[PDB]
């Protein structure tokens, strides 16, 4: 459970499509 | 001569590798104590103990 | 003590002209010649300054000051005549340091967050107390004074440079705020937008200028002393 | 002439010149953060049976 | 007449406070300033005493938002590796800060 504590950043800050390919194989 | 370095810890503490990704784009590696509550210090962000 | 020369004296209506020479005014510098020349230009007053002063004897009210004995270090007051900066008047929302005592002031020196500010009172407006208000008095009209109306704050060392990428500058600033989130409003020029504030507090931080608007503060920094023979440094 | 030399200052990676490096006495302000914390809402008990 | 009733209401095993402390979280921060002999003009022999409190060679003395931190002079640079053409060794005078931000 590693945790970090936040200090005074420096954060930064249109179309846009998923088109999946394909999907592989697992659960559990 | 032939030269040996020391360090009593005398302890035993579980320890991980951890990478570290800023935001901006920059990465840092760094070994951290996460079994005990050390604040590793680099940029702006510090990390401490886990489970 | 003197760098090149112990000040001349005269005995006092003289205008000390320019010089082209560059090594003639640095003894000149050594005389607190200029700082009489900012009277004259914004006290309006033709009071010599420093008659066998020099800069043995100024004094800083810091208790020890290491700089004060390298006089070869330079002052932002003496950075004046040589042109790299300038001091400027005081206005009103400006206000004086609590922390010296000002006995026999004329010209006192506070660098700021924007700048370098200088104050004056009159030839004879003896200055006997901290407040700003100026006493007329009978006492100084003789102008010998060892440094009594030039005293000055903080321990400022100067030095030419080579100017940073604006971008660079940019990370002092942004950075400086994440080591102080505490810190919202300095002088009123804004370091963080915050909530209601309380005024009165004497703030004392380690300070440096780069060039630019916004001055650079630190409290982990590195220094480096490096000496070359330089020919302005001769 | 009597000087220790020319400044470099480096604070945290990175190199930079100064001007006048020096140390001085500025006005700075204090802001506070006053808050007011309390809760309380009304909820639903019951009994269904007791042994 | 009158009359006192006292009410309990739970049992549980606690124990008194003997003492009391706080644990505030330290950072260790140090600096480092870097003068060299002729420059700084410090001795041959780094002097033993140590003033950990005003640190005149910085701004005189002031507040340390260290607590009680220690000092102490360095190994030496000499030559024009490190620039100041001395070829005896430096002194370099450094920090320890513990520090609490958040
Ligand atoms: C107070 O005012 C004085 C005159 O009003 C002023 O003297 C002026 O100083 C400048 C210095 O930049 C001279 O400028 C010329 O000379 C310098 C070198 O000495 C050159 O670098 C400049 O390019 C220019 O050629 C002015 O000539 C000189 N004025 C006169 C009439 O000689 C003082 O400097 C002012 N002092 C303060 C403290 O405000």
């Amino acid at each position: 459970d590693i945790t970090a504590i936040r200090g005074s950043f420096s954060v930064n800050y249109a179309t846009c499509t998923g088109e999946v390919t394909n999907v592989s194989g697992c659960y559990s | 001569g032939i030269i040996w370095k020391v360090s009593p810890c005398a302890a035993w503490v579980p320890s991980a590798v951890i990478e570290l990704t800023m935001p901006s784009g920059e990465v840092r590696t760094f070994h951290p104590m996460s079994g005990i509550p050390t604040q590793v210090f680099k940029g702006v962000s510090v990390t401490y103990l886990g489970s | 003590g003197p760098i090149i020369c112990a000040g001349p004296i005269h005995s006092k209506s003289a205008g000390i002209p320019h010089l082209l020479g560059y090594s003639e005014k640095i003894c000149q510098i050594d005389r607190l010649i200029h700082v009489s020349s900012w009277l004259r230009n914004h006290s309006q007053f033709q009071g010599y300054v420093g008659q066998r002063g020099g800069r043995s004897q100024v004094s800083y009210y810091p208790a020890e000051n290491s700089y004060s004995r390298w006089s070869g270090l330079l002052s932002p007051c003496d950075a004046d005549w040589l042109g790299m900066l300038v001091v400027k008047k005081a206005k009103g929302s400006d206000m004086i340091v609590p922390g010296p005592s000002y006995k026999g002031k004329v010209l006192f020196e506070r660098p700021t967050f924007d700048g370098y500010v200088g104050w004056g009172c009159g030839s004879g407006k003896s200055r006997t107390e901290s407040g700003e208000l100026c006493s007329s008095d009978s006492g100084t009209s003789s102008g010998l004074l060892p440094s009594d109306r030039v005293l000055w704050i903080g321990d400022v060392a100067c030095q030419p440079m080579t100017p940073i990428p604006e971008e660079t500058f940019l990370e002092l600033k942004s950075f400086s705020q994440s080591e102080f989130p505490d810190i919202c409003k300095i002088d009123g020029i804004v370091f963080n937008q915050c909530e209601g504030e309380s005024l009165p507090q004497p703030f004392d931080v380690a300070w440096m200028d780069v060039g630019h608007s916004h001055k650079i503060i630190m409290r982990e920094h590195k220094t480096k002393w490096v000496q070359e023979s330089s020919s302005k440094d001769f | 002439v009597h000087k220790p030399g020319e400044v470099v200052v480096s604070y945290g990676g990175m190199r930079v010149r100064p001007k006048c490096y020096g140390f001085s006495r500025m006005m700075a302000t204090m802001e506070v953060n006053p808050p007011e914390q309390r809760i309380g809402q009304c909820t639903g008990c019951h009994l269904e049976c007791i042994n | 007449s009158k009359c006192l009733k006292i009410k309990v209401k739970r049992i549980n095993l606690k124990c008194k406070k003997s003492s009391s402390y706080f644990v505030p979280d330290a950072r260790s921060r140090c600096t480092s300033v870097r003068r060299c002999r002729w420059a700084g003009d410090c001795q041959s022999g780094c002097p033993p005493h140590f003033t950990s409190n005003s640190f005149s060679d910085d701004w005189a003395g002031k507040m340390d938002r260290a607590g009680l931190g220690f000092s102490g002079c360095s190994d030496g640079c000499g030559g024009a590796a490190c620039g100041c053409f001395n070829a005896a060794p430096s002194c370099i005078f450094w920090r320890k800060w513990v520090e609490n931000p958040h």
